[PDB]
């Protein structure tokens, strides 16, 4: 009655029988932009059901040696479905998200993933190793698209900050003996009312194993982690031709 | 008088059948209500437990975001009378001249409608059926020709003398009902009431009609329900001399005022014999079409 | 009219509307049946009914 | 609270801790015959507790290759206890039944049995294979007694009808990962108020594996299926000497 | 004007950010209340689900 | 009478007056239609209507 759940939005429904409640980031639900916070004058388009629905984008395999991965929002969706089209045809975009990370095993497997949302997740580089070279991460590392990207140094989140404190951000854990999914609702976070879905990623989603995956020889060894997410309260403005970047 | 408590408080004898369900009027298909997103724990419409024996209770509204739809589609054509009150062929009777079968100018047909698959498959969807019926008799020569010939049809209930010739005394028909009609006239048509000694006809009877040892020789009686045996339908050309023409009488039955109980799986193997569910063991076919793989259309 | 109650459906919980010209009611037309249905009898014959929102087995 | 149950009738009690509710056939409970439906004039005998109780009649072994079995009612009981005696001494009989099929395994076994009740279950034969011979089933196949009988062609229920549609009849499933029993209550079904317990079987009980039994080498391989049933509201009339057929 | 039901009943456009928490005044550290032994079933404060 | 509302014209803005002897209304005669007309729908479907006396384009 807290372990069981159904998430229905658009023409999509998700079920889980081993949930751990739901986190609503910073304690607030997604909402549309008010007439006082807004600044752009054109009437926005709010496609509703055609874009606020669940999209299943990627599956990673959790191995005994995995380091962890991250995805950037709204980047993961800019090329998918009606949402993508809207993000490409409009200069301005804004929306919240319902993120549902899935991972099931058996009562004989073990391990724990930390699933967190970090706003303005700026990636850093190792500065040539010695720290004398002012290098920058390439586009494919900053905006990895649906495939996501693997962390090189999880302990410092590839940005010189401690993953040990990442729990100060909206998060849940997928501890195999307890649950098989994490659900996080995120409101629109930014210092502007609307922004470009292409040039700016509002937050990053991190899925990192903190207690390594383990099991005895003979138990199913392929343990996938699937990422499903749904935009919420999507709004677009500043219409022109489609642009991919 | 009753004095010991267990007798006073007992329910022995309760004649009222406690019913868990009741009928509601449903002249049209159900409407669709507007629905929105639900992001909840505890509520889980999509998850079911088929083991219970009930069908899923999940509806469109709870699985996707729906609009409002006012459904005025009628449910009238799926009533039992709509489905069954359509005349279909249930019997053919031949009256040839030079023949092996009925060269004597008369014929006796034991009333059994299980000789034709279309009609049979439909009524066998239910176990018990109670109804009235309209019988129509279409007569002509084998080429479909109409000739100036007079016929007599007689209903012979169980126990009445079956005619044994075109001139049988039984054709006096002082009590049985007979119809006299010419082939040149439109098809004869009559109404028949529900005649079984039981409250309903039953297409399936898992039992024997009599007591005793049920040895191999009296195994042809397994499944025989006398309550379904309404008698014989006899027809003759009306004369003392042989008719100049060969005839065919086709019998159509249209049920009306129908009630049915206990639905069952529908026949999926060809029928072989009247009132008996035997099927060809060497030719057991799937219920429907097949394909090469489950991942391909 | 003033006929006999011969119909196979006399005493039915649904009323019919028919035409007839004979003293025996079974001679009447099929008419129009009443449109009631009870799917539950076959689709949900459970002793303790469960809701749509609940987990069927608890 | 739906998974747990106790059925007490007569001097017999059944318990289960892995149930799946209870089915009441065609939505109605067994009842005695009313004075308006009745036709026979003698005062009936309603033995009550001595005959309306649970009788455990048979145990079959579920094997990875089992085809399924059936029993006929009231045939299974005509030779057992006080019920049997009454059925033999009287021409007329009528009653309902509470059927409880039992089968437990382990959280490591799997398989699913379909348990259903089919009124007027007339058995057909394969017609000499070619379908040219009008054969009939022998008494031992139509009224198999307590031992029941194994289905030759389950797909067509040995009667030319699809088992795929048998769920249109009162039924439950015993899906090992979920429950260990099926309970079905059946009212008296017939086109007559009373009938012969010997000449007519009102319905048949079918127990058929649809998802085959399976488990790994080393797990208990003997998985029994036991049949327990109780007549309900039994009434008898037309008394004379005892007759077995 | 709006006439089809899904439009009338929709929440498209709600500008109010529904908030699950609110601020309370807290000028000092919280106090401690007297407590005693508890020997109970059902009540289990110590057990959590991180 | 007491028949079914089967007619192809059930729900028409013009009422008909027909004869029938069956339970299905589509079996009825054609009857008499109602004499309403709306020429403007085809002959004058302009947004801003102009008078007979005026110069159509001003
Ligand atoms: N099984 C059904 N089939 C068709 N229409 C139905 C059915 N059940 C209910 N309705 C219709 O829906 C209305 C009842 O809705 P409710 O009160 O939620 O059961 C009635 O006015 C019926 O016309
Ligand atoms: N997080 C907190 N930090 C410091 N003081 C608090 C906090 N929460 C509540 N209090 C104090 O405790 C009182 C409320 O106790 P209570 O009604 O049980 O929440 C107030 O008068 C506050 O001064
Ligand atoms: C003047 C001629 C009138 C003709 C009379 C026709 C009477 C027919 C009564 C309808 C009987 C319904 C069918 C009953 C049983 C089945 O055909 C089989 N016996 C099933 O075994
Ligand atoms: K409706
Ligand atoms: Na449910
Ligand atoms: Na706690």
């Amino acid at each position: 009655s807290d372990r069981v759940a159904q998430l229905t939005i658009g023409n999509s429904t998700i079920t889980t029988q081993e949930a751990a409640n739901i986190i609503v980031g910073y304690g607030e639900w997604p909402s549309y932009c008010s007439d006082s916070d807004a600044t752009a004058v054109d009437k926005p388009t709010r496609p509703d059901v055609s874009v606020n629905r669940f999209y299943t984008l990627d599956t990673k395999l959790w191995e005994k040696s995995s380091k962890g991965w991250y995805w950037k929002f709204p980047d993961v969706l800019t090329e998918t479905g009606v949402f993508g089209q809207n993000a490409q045809f409009h200069y301005l975009y804004r929306s919240g998200f319902c993120i549902h990370v899935q991972c099931n095993a058996s009562k004989f497997h073990q391990g724990a993933l930390l699933v967190a949302v970090l706003p303005e997740y700026v990636i850093g580089t190792v500065a040539g190793g010695t720290g004398t070279e002012d290098t920058h991460p390439p586009y494919k590392q900053t905006q990895p698209g649906a495939d996501g990207f693997e962390l090189q140094h999880p302990y410092v989140l590839d940005a010189g900050i401690p993953i040990s404190q990442l729990t100060v951000c909206p998060h849940q854990w997928i501890n195999l003996r307890t649950n098989n999914c994490a659900t996080i609702i995120v409101p629109y976070i930014n210092a502007l009312p609307f922004d470009s879905a292409l040039n700016h990623c509002n937050f990053g989603l991190l899925v990192v194993p903190i207690s390594p995956l383990d099991y005895d020889q003979g138990a199913t060894p392929v343990i996938p982690i699937t990422i499903t997410l749904a935009p919420m309260c999507s709004e677009f403005a500043g219409l022109r031709q489609a642009v991919t970047q | 008088g009753d004095r010991v408590a267990d007798v006073i408080e007992s329910s022995i004898g309760d004649s009222v059948s406690r019913a868990l369900t009741h009928a509601l009027p449903a002249p049209t298909g159900q409407n669709t209500q507007v629905s929105s997103h639900r992001l909840d724990t505890g509520k889980v419409p999509a998850l079911q437990a088929a083991e219970i024996g009930a069908s899923s209770n999940a509806s469109d509204e709870s699985m996707i975001e729906t609009r409002c739809v006012l459904n005025s589609h009628s449910t009238a054509e799926t009533t039992l009378d709509s489905f069954f009150s359509r005349a279909g062929l249930v019997g053919e009777i031949d009256l040839p001249l030079k023949g092996t079968t009925n060269p004597n100018g008369y014929a006796n047909w034991d009333i059994d409608i299980t000789g034709y698959a279309q009609m049979r498959r439909k009524v066998e969807l239910f176990t018990y059926m109670r109804f009235d019926a309209e019988f129509t008799f279409v007569a002509c020569t084998p080429t479909g020709e109409v000739v100036p010939q007079l016929l007599q049809y007689m209903f012979v209930p169980p126990g009445a003398p079956k005619p044994d010739s075109r001139e049988s005394l039984a054709w006096q028909t002082a009590t049985n009902p007979s119809v006299f009609v010419k082939l040149s006239d439109p098809p004869a048509q009559v109404s028949v009431p529900f005649m079984s000694p039981a409250s309903a006809y039953q297409w399936f009877y898992d039992g024997y009609p009599t007591f005793g040892e049920h040895k191999q020789e009296k195994d042809l009686e397994y499944g025989a329900m006398p309550n379904n045996m309404m008698g014989t339908f006899s027809v003759r050309t009306v004369g003392t001399s042989k008719s100049k023409y060969p005839l065919v009488v086709r019998i159509y039955m249209r049920m009306k005022h129908v009630r049915a109980w206990i639905p069952r799986p529908m026949r999926n193997q060809n029928y072989l014999f009247k009132a008996n569910p035997n099927y060809a063991g060497n030719s057991i076919k799937p219920t429907g079409a097949s394909r090469t793989a489950i991942t391909t259309l | 009219s003033h006929e006999n109650s011969n119909s196979a459906t006399e005493g039915s919980t649904i009323n019919y509307t028919t035409i007839n010209y004979y003293k025996d009611s079974y001679a009447a037309t099929a008419g129009k049946q009443s449109l009631k249905q009870d799917p539950d009898k076959f689709a949900n014959p459970v002793k303790d009914i469960f809701t749509e929102m609940a987990a069927p087995l608890k």
